[PDB]
């Protein structure tokens, strides 16, 4: 008859469960260590050449190359170190939002309003960035996508669905469904066997992709989640939201850990990144600015304020050397 | 057929010129030594 | 760092060739697999219309594409679960989105029980009566019309206009209108 | 009455023959024992009310000019205006190529 | 000294050049011809005292030649020569000095509005490629007008050598002035084509607007320079009653009258465009925008000390003008630097 | 079921913010030396300038 | 957590008069845009009024002005609809829709399918 009284039972059951093992907040014990100071990062490169507004970037495991995704149709691999640009790779569909950089360095993948995540390859025998496959089945543009390795990648679209997709075969190996809102960015975990998403439902789920089940649902955020990224450790993840607030949760806790807002941010986070070690928090914001949060005592650490347009997306290497924040300026700045 | 000069308002810093060479021009002239304006003695 | 340097010119050269054609080019988004192109061209301008495909209802997320697009050609189905009020907010909320406030938008507009304002509305000095038009469907075609730039005009923050008409030549004047406002505009002089 | 020039004009000419015979012309040597024989043409009046423009006395200057320094270039500077059929088709020319120029760039503007 | 030496050359080439009513004469100073019966002769003042003002002129009085009561024998009036010489070297000082603060004043600005352009590279566009492109030309032509005032024609000593040097700096500043003015033009042009026509942006090659602004104004400078040294190789170059000098202002006036055809253009396109809805003020204000940057307040006075007041005043603050109306006062630039001080 | 998604997440074996606090500022603080983003890295080290 | 939670509607006389409350929790109710939004049987989603944060720019659908009243509670953080004067075609499942930007003007996706921050809804049947 009616099945949704007992789903606000099991509401209930789970949040006096939460609240029963909240002995004190992570601002009650991160007391004891130093404060981290005022993070002064200058802008150290400027790769220009785009012509569009940038949606994503993805540093390859080189911490040298990197992606970037422009609505100009256009996806330009950039040598960091040099500025000079390594491929520049005419798409069918120019309004991307998302791109990839595979760990193997082989293979680059681009989505967007397409309902396609199109593979490109590399390393030709002849010496031209060919389309290798042409992932389709999809009813939602492509917000993100992530390589798995070089024949398996995750994508997350706005039809509320994930999936796991095999790049030979070009088949759906595993469909994640359970969000109700466009499903808005997704980070893989260390491990690559669980990832994160974050939709536009103000929540965000923990998936198994080789179970394919959700297993976790994470609330507080008061609008739609436009950027997720994992802990360096794997076992926490932290939200960027519409409410001008991030926010961070824990994985083995089930639980909000930390609110990283200041009253005269009034402005929804764009992007968001982790640092090597987990200690500053870097997010993009809608306003033409960067702001750096420590994770821990959840005061603002350094601005950043080279770009003249919002921050569309923002990138650490994997070593931690350099960030890398893309605007709709059309410009792409490396921080340090 | 034109008026003496040049008369339009682009050539003010060649007029300028010209009458700083005319008043200021070779260095080391005497001066008036008699009475020039009202006198009958003035050549 | 020689066949780097090489590269990088060929890609240069190539982006240039590449960047004449793009910024010679209009983009339209038209609205009312994932996306469909329709290029076009009229007195060898170059057009460049998308249209909105197997995307759900809410649009709050992927409209924010279309910012940098000359107009936004928003159609109305101005010939039930009142779809003209439904028109109206969401012409209402893209008028108002903080990255639409720059892009224009190109209004095509294709008994009082659902607005009693209609009985005190008077046919205003702008409105034009169309040869062979009856009084009272031409004042309801207006009164839509001023419905749409009540909404228009109650919005002071913003670089963008709202071109109504009740076709292809009607989007290239209107484009070419909002390229002269923003020169202008670059220039400081409106 | 004013028989009084040759008494420095012919000084003047004995007192010429020092300096080269044909650089009685050069204006830069010979001009200070002109100016001399200027003080002397001048300088034997001021006794009866003689003027400074003297009528009577230019023909025997003159003469004595003649006596030594005949058969010379005049060294003449000349500033001289176009002969007013040359003058303004190069001052139109500019201002046809200037608007022939412009129109050229409106018309490539299109293009 | 100098003086009485011109007075003796003057001599020279008098009775040089006589010995080939009222008949010629010699009064001491200037070599008279031979008048007519009751007509004033006139003679331009020489230059012979650091007293008298040689762009004055002296005359005579023929009848004799009109014997001087009291003095019984020829006399010349030499009055107009020195009475007002002391007010004219005021005003030329005076003016010398507001060209030289003016222009050091335009210089500082468009130099911090040329680096400031440079620097953020945020702005780089066709429009703002044009500006630099004024600017600069707006910087070398009055460096080199403060440079050939200071110089030439106010120490005389340093052009006393009668060298072709100060005529080679004479076609070098005709030819920068001449650059100032086309590109002011070229600005213009490409304005109209922007506004009136219905050109892209960052669709233009460019290359026209190079030629127009640099190559284009040595033409007209070789032309002067060969009609001078043709006809009135003078001192230097340095007169200015020759009219050998409309060569190099004809073309610049006529870019002045091709950029006020714009600006009309321009203006009833932004009156059209305004119309849809006060409109004399915005219009006006638009108006004294478009005034500097297009050099229209030249040909609005054409062609007495006030109006060349006013006519050096706005041709050496218009550097200054075109850089804190287009630059300083600029939304786009105020923004950014507003943005970006917060880190230095 | 929207119910069978709470029933399987309302059988997990969870741990207090306590521990998940210590875990984040444990990991936190035995790897910033490691991250040359916490401390300016000098012109020897640094690939970008 | 986004609940909003209704309150009130039932079966009532043509003409009669009730009014709807709508319980806000889990967000700012001061810093977030309210609307009203109803689905009759065998229709879609119709909007019905909304209301700002300040409370002072007021809003209804031309089918209603007049006849309902639209208010909030900002200390309470609920959300009132005086209804008056109803009709057989009111006959709906009212829902408190709120759009997911604060501090915003444009408020967008109240009225959409599968549309989350919004309530489950009242039957109002009249």
């Amino acid at each position: 008859d009616q099945l949704r009284q007992e789903a606000e039972q099991l509401k209930n059951q789970i949040r006096d469960a939460r609240k029963a093992c909240a002995d004190a907040t992570l601002s009650q014990i991160t007391n004891n260590i130093d404060p981290v100071g005022r993070i002064q990062m200058r802008t150290r490169r400027t790769l220009r050449g785009h012509l569009a507004k940038i949606y994503a970037m993805h540093w390859g495991t080189d911490s040298r190359l990197l992606v970037s995704a422009s609505q100009d149709g256009k996806l330009i691999i950039w040598d960091s170190y040099t500025t000079n640009k390594v491929h520049a790779i005419p798409l069918r569909s120019s309004w991307v939002m998302t791109c990839a950089y595979a760990p193997s360095g082989n293979y680059v993948a681009c989505g967007g309003l397409d309902n396609i995540c199109s593979i490109y390859n590399l390393k030709t025998r002849e010496g031209n960035v060919r389309v290798s496959r042409e992932l389709a089945g999809h009813t939602g543009y492509l917000s993100c996508c992530r390589f798995l390795d070089d024949n398996q990648i995750v994508t997350s679209s706005g039809d509320t669905t994930c999936a796991l997709w095999d790049i030979e075969t070009g088949q759906q190996t595993t469909t994640f469904t359970g969000h109700t809102g466009d499903v808005m960015s997704l980070s893989l975990a260390p491990d690559t066997r669980l990832f994160v998403s974050g939709a536009c439902d103000a929540s965000a789920k923990l998936w198994d992709v080789r179970e394919g089940m959700c297993r976790q649902t994470f609330t507080g955020h008061e609008s739609d989640i436009n950027a997720i990224c994992f802990f360096p450790n794997g076992n926490a993840f932290a939200t960027g939201s519409d409410d001008a607030t991030c926010r961070l949760f824990d994985l083995r806790a089930d639980q909000e850990l930390m609110t990283y807002s200041h009253d005269n941010i009034i402005c929804g986070i764009t992007s968001v990144s982790f640092s090597k070690s987990g200690r500053l928090l870097l997010a993009g914001y809608d306003d033409f600015n960067c702001n750096v949060w420590d994770a821990l005592k959840a005061d603002r650490a350094g601005v950043l304020a080279g770009h003249d347009n919002r921050v569309s997306c923002l990138g650490v290497t994997d070593d931690g050397m350099a960030v890398a924040t893309g605007s709709w300026d059309s410009f792409l700045k490396i921080w340090n | 057929l034109l008026r003496v000069g040049c008369v339009l308002g682009t050539c003010q810093v060649q007029n300028l010129s010209h009458r700083l060479w005319q008043l200021m021009g070779p260095a080391g002239r005497q001066d008036s030594a008699p009475v020039d304006p009202s006198s009958p003695h003035s050549y | 760092e020689k066949a780097q340097r090489e590269a990088n010119k060929k890609i240069e050269k190539q982006l240039q060739k590449d960047k004449q054609v793009y910024r010679a080019t209009h983009r339209l988004l038209l609205l009312g697999s994932g996306i469909f192109e329709t290029k076009f061209q009229v007195d060898k301008v170059n057009f460049h219309m998308f249209d909105v495909g197997a995307q759900r209802d809410e649009r709050r997320k992927w409209i924010q594409c279309f910012n940098d697009v000359t107009a936004i050609i928003f159609v109305v189905a101005s010939s039930q679960t009142n779809r003209l009020q439904a028109a109206l907010k969401l012409f209402d909320s893209i008028w108002n989105n903080k990255w639409l406030r720059d892009t224009s938008v190109i209004l095509f507009l294709n008994i009082e029980d659902y607005f009693p304002e209609f009985a005190r509305y008077t046919t205003p000095e702008d409105a034009t009566p169309e040869p062979g038009e009856d009084p009272r469907v031409t004042r309801a075609k207006y009164f839509i019309r001023d419905e749409f730039l009540r909404i228009s005009t109650a919005s002071g923050d913003g670089r963008h206009y709202c071109y109504p008409h009740f076709n292809i030549r009607r989007v290239f004047n209107d484009c070419r209108d909002i390229i002269q406002r923003m020169h202008l505009r670059q220039y400081e002089l409106l | 009455m004013l028989e009084r020039l040759p008494l420095c004009g012919k000084a003047f000419a004995d007192m010429m023959g020092k300096v080269d015979v044909w650089k009685w012309c050069n204006l830069s040597e010979f001009i200070v024992y002109y100016e001399s024989f200027t003080n002397c043409t001048e300088m034997e009046a001021n006794v009866v009310g003689c003027y400074w423009p003297n009528p009577l006395a230019q023909g025997f200057i003159t003469g004595i000019h003649r006596q030594f320094f005949s058969n010379c270039t005049v060294d003449r500077v000349h500033l001289e205006d176009p002969p007013d059929e040359v003058l303004i088709p190069l001052i139109v020319i500019p201002v046809v190529l200037t608007v022939a120029m412009a129109g050229l760039v409106v018309w490539r503007s299109k293009r | 000294g100098v003086t009485r030496n011109k007075i003796m050359t003057a001599q020279y080439e008098c009775y040089q050049k006589i010995m080939q009513y009222c008949n010629r004469t010699w009064d001491g100073w200037l070599c008279w011809n031979d008048v007519a019966a009751g007509t004033e002769s006139m003679q331009l003042c020489p230059d012979y005292f650091q007293d008298f003002d040689p762009s004055e002129k002296v005359t005579k009085i023929c009848d004799n030649w009109f014997r001087h009561p009291a003095s019984n024998r020829t006399w010349t009036n030499y009055t107009q020569c020195n009475v007002n010489t002391h007010e004219k070297v005021k005003t030329a000082l005076n003016l010398f000095y507001l060209t030289i603060i003016g222009h050091g004043l335009s210089i500082a600005s468009l130099l911090i509005s040329l680096g400031i352009f440079f620097y953020f590279k945020s702005l780089s566009c066709q429009r703002i490629t044009l500006h630099k492109n004024l600017f600069f030309s707006f910087v070398c032509n009055s460096v080199v007008t403060i440079i050939h005032l200071t110089a030439v024609a106010n120490n005389q000593a340093l052009v006393a050598t009668n060298p072709v040097s100060c005529k080679v700096s004479q076609f070098i500043h005709l030819y920068l002035m001449g650059c100032n003015y086309f590109w002011m033009l070229c600005e213009g042009i490409y304005l109209h084509t922007l506004i009136v026509v219905a050109v892209f942006a960052e669709k233009q090659h460019l290359m026209w607007y190079y030629f127009l602004g640099w190559g284009f104004p040595l033409i007209p400078a070789c032309i002067h320079a060969i009609a001078r040294s043709l006809y009135y190789n003078d001192n230097c170059w340095i007169s200015s009653d020759t009219h050998l000098l409309y060569i190099i202002h004809g073309p610049i006036c006529a870019a002045l009258l091709v950029n006020l055809f714009f600006l009309l253009n321009i203006v009833r396109v932004l009156i059209t465009k305004l119309k849809v809805t006060n409109l004399y003020m915005k219009a006006v204000r638009a108006t004294l925008i478009l005034v500097p940057l297009l050099g229209i307040e030249f040909v609005l006075i054409p062609w007495e000390e006030v109006y060349d007041y006013i006519m050096h005043i706005l041709m050496h603050f218009q550097g200054l003008l075109v850089s804190t109306i287009f630059c300083f006062f600029n939304g786009e630039v105020q923004a950014i630097l507003r943005r970006n001080w917060n880190q230095y | 079921k929207l119910v069978e998604q709470l029933k399987m997440e309302a059988n997990i074996d969870r741990i207090k913010v306590s521990k998940a606090a210590a875990d984040l500022m444990a990991y936190c603080e035995a790897h910033a030396k490691e991250d040359p983003l916490l401390t300016p890295v000098p012109a020897s080290e640094n690939p970008f300038r | 957590q986004v609940q909003l939670q209704e309150s009130g509607g039932g079966l009532v006389q043509p003409g009669g008069s009730l009014r709807l409350s709508c319980a806000a929790s889990g967000f700012t109710f001061s810093n977030y845009k309210m609307n009203w939004v109803r689905q009759a049987p065998g229709k879609g989603l119709e909007w019905v009024s909304d209301i700002s944060q300040s409370g002072a720019s007021i809003s209804y659908t031309g089918s209603v002005k007049g006849r309902f009243t639209i208010s909030r509670d900002n200390a309470k953080n609920t959300l009132y609809l005086q209804m008056n004067s109803l009709k057989p075609e009111d006959t709906a499942v009212y829902y408190c829709a709120r759009c997911p930007a604060p501090f915003t003007r444009d408020c967008f996706d109240v009225t959409s399918t599968t549309y989350a921050y919004r309530g489950q809804g009242t039957q109002v049947t009249v």
